[PDB]
């Protein structure tokens, strides 16, 4: 039933007694469901520690990862290039989910082709369909250029990349001068932020290996900025701030900043801003090249020292207070501009503000998952905080990288409880909430199954979510955040500061009960 | 019962030859039979067909649209003896995979329903190098239950041989698979059968049969014909005779016990 | 009219190379309510054209994220690389009761996580060693099934023997699905492959039981997936007018319900793309006859309880025309609410393969008029029934391209488009309110007399919203 | 600088053989080379290292967890010569995927630089039936520039050297990959050097050397040995060597013309 003027949705509407009872009656009817009794103890033993030791005993078996596949990566990587069509030689179904995943957490457009390989071109190659699909998406959607990547099926066949390119252009499918860069990004390698790496090598080697012979290191005077695998819109903002506002030129190579938050204007955009085709041909005459996530950034840099020459500067990604201070400062070195006097001030807002909130951050207890370098870009800054951070997971993480996290953790007093996982998912990390809670866990929008799980044990062993990293699909507008540079870390502050504060009030927001500790003044 | 045979070797050995005769042998006798190609090349049915076998399964698929548009009756074509070819087709070299062109050819012909007749044989002609699991869906559950290994008294075939019986037993342990024996496809060595009989003595199988070489098969081969059919009269539609009868009365399926690389050795030794 | 239309057909052709022109001229028509036979007029179930950004998935979404994926008490296996099983994790609304990682497994994703060495060894290994785990971990799964993705099938793994022999060690249904994403040209086969598995492994278990209690009044509801709850609110119309659901495919369905599918007197077909397969074959091997009906919308809901009632006794007709005259003033509320806010606007949608032709109805009964429509992925019996559903002179288009959409929207101007998550934020920016029709934008339920109260609402929300006038600055 | 070959050739004609007693000829003259075999049986190096060299790329990978974690040091020893070698590996028949594995270990030899030390020469031994895109990773851009097809006088194996031609066009116009000629392993068949020349004419190359059937071959094969090891005195030993000089002075780099059978 519906009373016209409060229509209820699926939520409250199934809690009305008709479809509640209609269901008790499938479930007995024609359900054979476990008893409730079974259930219960079931559940509550998969919260336990003789669990966790079974849990953390799998080989093969993979529950709610913590990551995707390449391409994802590649297409973000080429989303970044003024009128660039990302193109993916595959499967198409692959693009579909690409699409549907930035949808998803950008609110916004995300234009993207494939050439459509079906069983046919499965057995005889993707020849014909590289030739078609190149000449189709040129003619109709018109890019300056066409950033060609791979999904796991062309892969596992050895589709040669550079030779059906070659051929189209050869035979007239394409013109010759028309830029298409490429890169293998096979699925069953790695995860999505190494499909940004491989394709990003695709187009700076496009653009520079033929002609390194009349380049100069420096003469362009500016510094090279690859960000990486990146979707905080206010990520790429900031760098351009910090750099423009220090007077340091600069060159963005991969700026997916403008096409991914056009304006509601009466118009729909396919292509905006973005690095263009110049930049990257200049890009081996600059200072030097910064990478701002370097832990998946390792074959262009190999490249980029290689090739083009530049002292690429060993630098951790620009989070929290020290590696900020040393991002500034090593670009102050590359660059000869000192730092100005703005960017000193906002430091010295930010301090203020860690000592202002350093009385509820104290001891605080955090699980945390994400991508290699914003997880330790999260820990350190975490630490400088006088927070201490229990259960550190990186799914796509390497041996290298947790020697490294380890080091940070064993360097600070409040790394003393802390763990680092690798190769492990969010089923795992589950078991880590229940047998060792944290206060929080942040991580991406996955994690709300896990704090519906630890609520279903109890009020008191419920851990609430914090939701910083990608994707984020169940809040909005949460993308044009920032998390590098002082700005990030304000951000950061001010969010975990405040879910500490929303929570304490909640849990003594009981009339005579706990409301004696329901303070104004915090 | 419908009995399936799948036909492995060293590549050149002469498995599509020896295929096609014995089974021109075999429609001879009477029996009812079909011959699945599971090579890239069209060539294993082009013998009984009299001319190159231009429509395999993969293009006719490719040409329609896909496989799930083409019908079976324009792909299943009658030869010598009433005897049923189709060709999975595939790449030509260096591109694609050839795998997947037979995992989809054998999975239409098991929708078409085309071992819903009274088949008496149906023999799989594979590929060289079993490089993957697609040349090996001859011999999964349902397919194929009986494999020949056409070999010679030549090194590089006896490797060979024992290589593939690798192979085999991951799925003669999971199904039915079972190693029936090998055909010695002579190159003249000395004393050449001698070494495929105590060959088969180590894995636990036989030599079925001694295939002379006779430059018959390649007259008759370039009349694109089996010698059963190019001459009935002549020896070596005898030698394939006799193969054929002790296939048919075969009853010594095992699982093959594959040897070292130094047995193998020492057992060239032994004999030369 | 008519020539305008097909002028603009041709007209928006003109951009594409010579051999994608023959094609895309093949799946775009100007509708005649007349035309029985729709192969006269339009073609579909083709390839798309390489490069053209067409909206459909692949034959594993179809699969995995459409009929397997909502059986609840089951655990589905992405079998392969992490990308498919991520991206289509909880993205689907098929909603369930149950204690999610204990009893139901609906919203969680299980993967086998190629890595390299995976591909190249092959994984029949690892996917054995996987169902252990699996059994080990949630050892109240009533059922396993393995979903391949791409890789699967091009490299030769045998999951097949796999799911025979650990099923047997076990004693549990392990359902091998081919669904790799290369097959077929789009979600379409999945389901195909999808019905055929439910039928060669599941389906059947019961045949020699006959323990289970039949009535004359038992039904089952095949092909809805519940989005929103749209099943739960079909559901309790089938009910309240006295018959008995034993069945629900696969929207909150049991593996049980599955298997007792079998005993019932008839079944009711709502998406007849994703499983006229099974449906056909059930009335084939155990006699059940199968109906297609739609409960978009109070006409079609009160045209489908009449038609559905009717295959059975007086008593269940009794009951109908309780139920109809229970939800007559509710849906009449709505209509004298709604409606005046909605006469005489007009729509376009594009959805997958039942939908463009199933809420036309809904959308007339609030005076609003679908001026196009046309699928992802059907084939011509679904637009031998959409032709007569829409009126001379609309657009119709099939696997249509996103820059054949958006012209064609640029022509008719529609006040209302109604497409997928890849379409929405397009058309928002040129100022066009829009809905999502998969996911209902996170709404609904919209099927039955309940739904439609949602359905009107969500309509005039977003048609009529205030945001619609800001799009232009006022100084330009 | 330096030189990448890529030897091809019907299934069962003499590659891995032809290639390894060249290897060892080259060596002996002084020149740096590296063997990456391409096959998953992986017996391309088998007689350069004596009896072992038990590490493949696959294998080493499949143990050691991922290829990424795998270092050089672990897959490239030296046997005869100073000749270095190296092995894709791959699954046993009737599994996964051979293909993927070769296109792995090449991607592998590329990442660590193994092409770089002071090498004269690469050569790639692939397996007979080049049945997807994985065995033609050698002949890539940037991999093999020339490319050798061993051959006989019979039937069977022209036309193999024919087909491997027309995958070879693909990757030849679209790329600097060239055909270096036809090596002629004899089979003792009649005026078989004529007939070889007169295919490689038709299809624009030569027949770079006419190799006898002598069984020290398969004697020295016996004792996992390249001939130029087993018996340095030997006829086919300096046939070897014959087939090396010329190798070295080759010049004739050609994209070729497949026929029609007629
Ligand atoms: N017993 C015999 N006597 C004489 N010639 C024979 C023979 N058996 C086979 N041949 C010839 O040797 C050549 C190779 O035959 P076939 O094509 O059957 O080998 P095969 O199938 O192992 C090669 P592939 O690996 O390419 O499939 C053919 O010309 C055939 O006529
Ligand atoms: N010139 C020659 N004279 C005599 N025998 C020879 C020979 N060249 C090669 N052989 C023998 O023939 C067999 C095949 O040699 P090899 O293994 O190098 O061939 P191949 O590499 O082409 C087979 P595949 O395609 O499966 O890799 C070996 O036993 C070898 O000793
Ligand atoms: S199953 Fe089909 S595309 Fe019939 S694959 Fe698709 S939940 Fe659509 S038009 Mo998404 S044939 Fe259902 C559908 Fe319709 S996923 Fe849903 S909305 S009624
Ligand atoms: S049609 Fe999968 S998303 Fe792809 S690159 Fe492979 S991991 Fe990543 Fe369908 S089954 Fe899946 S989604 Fe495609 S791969 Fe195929
Ligand atoms: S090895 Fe087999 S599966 Fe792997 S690509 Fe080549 S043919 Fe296809
Ligand atoms: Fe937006
Ligand atoms: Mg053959
Ligand atoms: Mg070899």
């Amino acid at each position: 039933s519906q009373q016209v003027d409060k229509i209820k949705a699926s939520y409250p509407l199934f809690l009305d007694q008709d479809y509640k009872d209609m269901l008790a009656k499938k479930r007995d009817g024609f359900e054979e469901k476990y008893p409730q009794d079974k259930i219960d103890e079931v559940f509550q033993w998969t919260t336990t520690k003789e669990y966790q030791e079974l849990n953390f005993q799998r080989e093969a078996l993979t529950v709610n990862p913590a990551k995707a596949c390449q391409p994802l990566g590649a297409v973000l990587c080429a989303l970044g290039f003024e009128k660039t069509m990302p193109y993916v030689h595959g499967s198409q179904g692959c693009v579909a989910y690409f699409r549907s995943y930035f949808n998803r957490h950008f609110r916004e457009p995300v234009s993207c082709v494939s050439d459509s390989m079906t069983e046919d071109a499965a057995v005889f190659g993707g020849q014909q369909n590289m030739k078609d699909g190149l000449q189709n998406c040129k003619a109709t959607y018109k890019p300056d250029m066409i950033a060609v990547s791979t999904t796991c099926m062309a892969e596992v066949i050895g589709d040669d990349l550079n030779a059906f390119i070659n051929n189209s252009k050869k035979e007239g499918f394409i013109p010759d001068e028309f830029p298409v860069p490429f890169a293998h990004t096979p699925s069953f390698v790695g995860s999505h932020v190494t499909g940004w790496d491989n394709m990003f090598e695709g187009i700076a080697r496009y653009f520079t290996l033929k002609s390194m012979d009349d380049k100069v290191v420096g003469s362009n005077k500016k510094i090279n900025i690859v960000p990486g695998f990146e979707t905080y819109l206010g990520n790429f903002r900031v760098i351009k701030r910090m750099l423009s506002e220090m007077g340091v030129g600069y060159s963005l190579l991969s700026d997916p900043e403008e096409v991914l938050d056009t304006p509601a204007d009466g118009q729909f955009r396919m292509y905006a801003g973005g690095t263009t085709q110049e930049e990257m041909k200049d890009a081996p005459n600059a200072l030097n090249t910064v990478l701002l996530q370097p832990w998946h950034l390792e074959k262009t840099k190999k490249f980029v020292e290689g090739t083009w020459k530049h002292e690429v500067p060993k630098l951790n990604i620009p989070m929290g207070l020290d590696w900020t201070d040393e991002f500034l400062m090593k670009v102050s070195e590359i660059s000869g501009q000192p730092i100005p006097a703005s960017l000193t001030k906002e430091r010295g807002r930010l301090v203020d503000m860690m000592t202002d909130s350093h009385t509820w951050l104290h001891g605080k207890r955090f699980a945390l998952w994400g991508d290699p370098d914003f997880v330790m870009g999260l820990v350190k800054f975490l630490l400088e905080l006088g927070c201490e951070p229990v259960h550190i997971l990186c799914h796509n993480g390497n041996k290298r990288w947790k020697k490294a996290v380890d080091a940070i953790l064993a360097a600070s007093p409040y790394g003393k409880n802390a763990t680092v996982y690798i190769g492990k998912d969010l089923w795992h990390l589950r078991s880590l909430v229940f047998t060792d809670k944290p206060d929080f866990m942040i991580g991406n929008s996955y994690g709300k199954f896990i704090q519906r799980d630890t609520l279903h044990k109890g009020k008191e062993f419920e851990v609430p979510l914090i939701r910083i990293g990608f994707p984020i699909f169940d809040r909005h507008h949460l993308h044009r955040s920032t998390t590098l540079g002082y700005e990030g870390a304000m951000q950061i502050l001010t969010t975990l500061v405040n879910s500490i504060l929303e929570r304490l009030d909640e849990e003594t927001r009981g009339m005579q009960a706990t409301d004696y500790n329901h303070d104004l003044v915090r | 019962a419908m009995r399936q045979c799948a036909i492995y070797g060293k590549g050149g050995i002469g498995k599509s030859t020896t295929t096609q005769n014995l089974v021109a042998a075999l429609a001879e006798m009477g029996k009812k039979v079909m011959i699945v190609g599971c090579d890239p090349k069209a060539d294993s049915t082009r013998l009984i067909l009299h001319s190159k076998a231009q429509n395999t399964i993969m293009e006719m698929a490719a040409e329609a649209g896909t496989v799930e548009d083409l019908e079976l009756e324009d792909v299943l074509k009658a030869g010598y003896g009433g005897v049923k070819c189709v060709e999975s087709g595939g790449p030509e070299p260096g591109v694609g995979c050839a795998g997947r062109g037979v995992i989809t050819a054998i999975n239409f012909l098991e929708e078409e329903g085309a071992y819903e007749d009274d088949l008496d044989f149906v023999f799989y002609d594979v590929l060289g190098d079993v490089v993957c699991g697609g040349f090996a869906m001859p011999i999964r559950e349902n397919k194929a239950q009986e494999i020949y290994i056409v070999c010679s008294g030549e090194m590089m075939a006896m490797y060979a041989a024992n290589n593939i019986s690798k192979g085999i037993v991951k799925y003669a342990n999971s199904g039915s698979v079972r190693l029936g024996g090998l055909i010695c496809n002579s190159r003249n060595t000395d004393r050449e059968d001698e070494l495929i009989i105590a060959l088969a003595n180590k894995l636990g199988t036989q030599m079925i049969h001694f295939v002379p070489r006779d430059n018959v098969v390649q007259r008759a081969e370039i009349r694109r014909m089996t010698v059963i059919e190019y001459d009935p009269k002549a020896k070596q539609a005898d030698e394939y005779r006799a193969l054929a009868r002790k296939v048919v009365d075969n009853k010594l399926l095992v699982i093959p016990n594959p040897i070292t690389m130094d047995e193998l050795e020492e057992l060239l030794m032994e004999f030369g | 009219s008519r020539e305008e239309v097909e002028s603009l057909i041709q007209e928006v052709l003109e951009v594409y190379p010579e051999k994608a022109r023959k094609d895309r001229n093949k799946h775009l028509a100007v509708n005649d309510p007349a035309v029985t036979q729709s192969k006269k007029c339009i073609i579909s179930n083709k390839k798309s054209q390489p490069g053209l950004m067409t909206i459909r998935g692949c034959a594993y979404a179809g699969s995995k994220g459409v009929v397997w994926g909502p059986i609840k008490d089951m655990i589905h296996i992405s079998h392969g690389p992490v990308g498919c099983g991520q991206y289509s994790r909880a993205g689907r609304r098929n909603y369930y009761i149950g204690t999610t990682g204990v009893n139901a497994f609906v919203t969680m994703n299980f993967t086998s996580d190629f890595q390299e060495k995976d591909i190249v060894f092959g994984g029949d290994k690892k996917l054995a060693k996987l169902i252990d785990e699996v059994e080990t971990l949630f050892p109240l799964n009533k059922g396993i099934s393995v979903q391949s993705e791409c890789p699967i099938g091009l490299i030769g793994d045998d999951i097949e023997s796999v799911s025979k022999v650990k099923g047997a060690e076990l004693s549990k249904t392990i359902v091998p699905v081919r669904c790799e994403g290369f097959r077929g040209v789009s979600q379409s086969l999945g389901h195909h492959i999808a019905n055929d598995a439910v039928r060669d492994w599941v389906l059947g278990k019961r045949d020699e039981d006959t323990t289970f209690a039949s009535t004359p009044y038992d039904v089952a509801i095949i092909g809805d997936y519940n989005i929103g709850g749209d099943a739960w609110s079909s559901r309790i119309l089938l009910e309240e007018m006295g018959l008995r659901c034993v069945a629900q495919w696969s929207g909150d369905g049991s593996i049980s319900e599955i298997e007792l599918t079998p005993k019932v007197k008839l079944n009711l077909v709502h998406c007849y793309r994703s499983m006229n397969y099974i449906s056909r074959h059930m009335e084939e091997k155990y006699g059940i006859p199968w109906m297609e009906y739609n409960f978009f919308g109070p006409t079609k809901t009160i045209e489908s309880l009449r038609a559905i009632a009717a295959k059975f006794d007086e008593s269940i007709q009794k009951k109908c025309e309780e139920v109809i005259a229970k939800y007559k003033p509710e849906w009449e509320a709505v209509v004298a609410k709604y409606r005046p806010r909605l006469e005489g606007k007009r729509v376009m949608l594009y959805i997958g393969g039942l939908r463009p032709r199933h809420v036309i109805g809904a959308y007339e009964d609030l005076g609003m008029e679908v001026v196009g429509t046309g699928y992802e992925f059907a084939h011509n019996d679904d637009y031998d029934r959409t032709m007569k559903e829409m009126g001379d002179s609309t657009l119709l288009y099939d696997d249509v391209t996103g820059y054949e959409f958006e012209e064609f929207v640029k022509r008719i101007k529609p006040d209302l488009i109604g497409s997928g998550i890849k379409e929405k934020f397009i058309f928002q920016k040129m100022g066009i309110p829009f809905r999502q029709m998969h996911s209902w934008d996170y709404s609904g339920p919209y099927h039955g007399f309940d739904g439609f109260a949602i359905f009107a609402r969500d309509m005039d929300m977003t048609l009529n919203n205030p945001c619609w006038k800001k799009l232009q600055a006022p100084w330009e």
